[PDB]
């Protein structure tokens, strides 16, 4: 129960943060170009 | 070569306009190189941000 839950915790938490990640690594250099080296 | 929507004719006895002027697209990266480049030299990287 205890390593149950724990272990079902870090699993959903991982894959949702990952999908958010992607998200995010995806649409960050439009919307900050001033960071995104190809253009340095 | 045929084409179905253009057509080749000499300029000065067209005196085309610009939208009279056919369009294609052009692959950048190779450009891009040597246009970072040169940006990255001079100094003005908003030019470049925007065409890009």
């Amino acid at each position: 129960s205890v390593k149950f839950m724990d272990q079902k915790r870090s699993g959903e938490e991982t894959v949702y943060f990952k999908k958010e990640d992607e998200a995010l690594l995806r649409n960050l250099l439009a919307n900050h170009p001033e960071y995104d080296p190809k253009y340095s | 070569p045929w084409t179905t929507d253009t057509t080749f004719d000499d300029i000065i006895l067209s005196q085309p306009s610009k939208e009279d002027f056919a369009k294609f697209t052009k692959e950048a990266p190779l450009f891009l190189r040597f246009l970072k480049l040169v940006t990255d030299v001079e100094g003005r990287q908003e030019a470049f941000i925007q065409f890009a």
